[PDB]
């Protein structure tokens, strides 16, 4: 008897009429409000009947509404509560850099000293799109504070300027992020914008709508979002954001009507407006859709045989390096050894075992040294994606050797990759490389603004924030996680237009991804349980409320407890002797 | 409306606020 | 001037609350 | 922030 | 970059093509 | 197929012999 660890199984499967039919018929409600974590965790809701013995319960941890206020108590255990200013850490440009590092710092602390009771006077400093930015951003400083957080929005949401209430719209979404409130606040609060005449504001709707809800596939999200692709007044930007919300709700789905909306969207297109960048983001909310079914791909393979041949290719290799991400398999990296995104899924599907991963590592070495000058571009980002939150000092190494090339995008994918490979780790080496790179690229406007973001996503969370997608000893993968990531990295396969010009809020994505990365115990009661621990990696003594980092393992330093899951790692039920 | 509050029919028009 | 009256929003100056809800 | 070591979270300066 | 750091074992230096031979 | 040594690399169509194209090994 053991359904933690078989919920654990299934889990990987994803096969969840397997994970259903095993959360039932646990009889022990402790058991089974420790896979409730477990679920909450992985980004699983399952509706069960009000008839089950703690119904109520089970769903608040499901939740996670308790999240943020176990959270704070481990940020006052630090005593890190004070805000950080972006000069701290140290035009149009500079203030938009300070406004995604003062995001990115202050994240899931919800204080902040730029957007203070009057944000004004600091949206006003920015201009057009930077102002969206700026009024995103404090939706990821009060992230999973549904209540406090739409109690300071609000005020945002009666603005004249409409680039500002696109921003309230967006960060209404961002605070609902992973917190699955049963309120639905944010499908009220954004739903009559989906179509609104400003294709702006649509914009920020749609992110804000595909953020909120990109756990479940909701079939009255969907129907609401799907007509906006169609529509003749949506722009190619406002289909393709279409495009990734309706992948991001329905991620790993299958959804049908998915599907089929998206395929009709290129069909209609044409072959003068395939070449718009944008239109990449048609086939990866498609790609999104079927993100690790595998040999399933086939039938929607044969089905864009019809569409033009440049574009094509691209939708093509995107698709089938989604369906196959968390294989590692050995057949389809050597047919991958539209170049981009080629060398963008070795990474996707190499990250998911070690010895595959380490292949890749040198393959993107040897192509960063001597690949084809197209081809290096991306070769950076894969980077990233194999190896998020996990500062290895090669890795780096490399990353800082070519955030010096004469080619501006292999330097500006080089520095963000570096920001995202240390993101969540206050480590010094790396800080200090970034501001030494920050002293050498001034009066360089672009790779200056690389340089901030990876500064300031170094000290997300101040310490305490993960990106990894990875969780369980390893062994889960989280396909929210992974969507985001992909949103975040395919778009920066474009970066000097679509990150460096208008559409910079969609690095909002990573909000997807953002996880706690602290051990918590509690008795059987929800109640805090300090227990001293023994972290290793496989070590010092720690008690608990303690971080974990990327590769280490905790095990309980006395036998006077016994836990209720095998793995240490996030919350933890604790059994008396 | 799919975007409205009757509080919350178990504890309005949010755009307009009419 | 965190609240809005019954409408409207002196913040915002919005012209046409229980906080942020409908009631 | 500054250092603190019981819960094994690492700071960084200001610090 | 000028080039002092790490090449690894491609030795003059030859660390890249995009670097100074 | 090779490059000649500034630097010429038509294979790549880049401009900044070789024994290996592939590494470049003196």
């Amino acid at each position: 008897s053991r359904f933690p660890e078989a919920l654990r199984l299934a889990l990987m499967l994803n096969d969840m009429e397997l994970v259903e039919d095993i959360f039932t018929s646990c009889k022990d409600v402790v058991v089974q409000k420790q896979m409730a974590f477990m679920l909450g965790r992985h980004g699983v809701f399952l509706e069960l009947s009000e008839d089950v013995e703690e119904y109520e319960d089970l769903t608040e941890i499901m939740s996670n509404v308790q999240l943020n206020s176990n959270f704070l108590a481990l940020a006052r255990e630090l005593d890190i509560m004070e805000p950080k200013v972006p000069d701290d850490i140290y035009s149009a440009r500079m203030n938009l850099a300070s406004s995604f590092v003062n995001g990115f710092v202050n994240a899931a602390f919800g204080q902040d000293k730029l957007l203070t009771d009057d944000g004004n006077k600091w949206l006003y400093k920015n201009k057009d799109h930077g102002m969206l930015s700026a009024a995103a951003s404090l939706g990821m400083i009060l992230l999973w504070d549904v209540d406090g957080g739409l109690t300071q929005i609000d005020k945002y949401l009666y603005s004249s300027e409409d680039y500002i209430k696109s921003g309230a719209l967006l960060a209404c979404g961002i605070v609902n992020s992973g917190v699955r409130n049963e309120c639905d606040p944010a499908l009220a609060l954004l739903s009559d914008f989906v179509l609104h005449n400003s294709n702006t504001m649509r914009l920020g709707s749609i992110f804000g709508l595909g953020l909120a809800y990109a756990g479940s596939n909701r079939e009255d999200v969907l129907t609401l979002l799907l007509p906006v692709m169609g529509d003749s007044k949506s722009s190619m930007e406002v289909a393709g954001v279409t495009a990734l919300a309706c992948g991001m709700i329905a991620v790993g789905s299958c959804n049908g009507d998915v599907t089929s909306t998206i395929l009709q969207t290129i069909m209609e297109k044409s072959e003068t407006e395939l070449k718009d960048t944008y239109a990449r983001w048609l086939p990866l909310g498609l790609g999104l859709n079927h993100l690790g079914k595998g040999e399933a791909i086939e039938a929607i393979l044969a089905a864009l045989e019809v569409v033009s041949e440049p574009f094509r290719s691209f939708a093509n290799t995107l698709v089938d390096v989604c369906a196959y991400a968390g294989s590692g398999n050995v057949l389809k990296v050597q047919q991958l050894l539209h170049q981009g995104v080629a060398v963008l899924g070795i990474a996707l599907i190499a990250m998911g075992e070690e010895i595959g991963a380490e292949m890749a590592l040198r393959t993107f070495g040897h192509l960063l040294r001597y690949g084809e000058p197209t081809l290096r571009r991306a070769v950076p980002l894969a980077l990233a994606l194999i190896s998020v939150s996990n500062p290895r000092l090669n890795i780096l190494d490399t990353l800082s050797k070519f955030s010096h090339d004469a080619d501006p995008e292999v330097s500006y994918n080089s520095i963000f990759a570096m920001g995202m490979v240390g993101s969540g780790t206050n480590n010094a080496r790396l800080a200090a490389m970034l501001r030494q790179l920050a002293q050498y690229h001034a009066k360089d406007p672009n790779n200056l603004f690389m340089v901030r973001l990876a500064q300031g996503l170094t000290h997300l969370g101040k310490g305490t924030l993960t990106l990894c997608p990875y969780h369980s000893d390893r062994q889960l993968m989280s396909q929210v996680a992974v969507a985001g990531l992909l949103t975040v990295l395919v778009s920066f396969l474009d970066v000097r237009n679509i990150i460096l010009g208008k559409s910079h809020y969609v690095l909002y994505g990573l909000v997807a991804a953002m996880q706690p990365r602290m051990l918590v115990t509690f008795d059987e009661e929800l109640r805090p349980l300090p227990v001293s621990v023994r972290v290793g990696q496989a070590f010092q003594t720690h008690t608990t409320p303690v971080l974990l980092a990327h590769g280490e393992r905790a095990e309980l330093a006395t036998e006077e407890f016994l836990p209720v899951t095998p793995i240490l790692e996030g919350f933890v039920i604790l059994r008396k002797n | 409306s799919v975007s409205s509050a009757v509080y919350s029919a178990s504890s309005y028009y949010y755009s307009s606020s009419l | 001037s965190s609240y809005s009256m019954h409408y409207i929003y002196p913040y915002s100056s919005y012209t046409y609350k229980y906080q942020w809800r409908g009631a | 922030f500054p250092d603190v070591g019981l819960h094994r979270y690492w700071g960084w300066d200001c610090g």
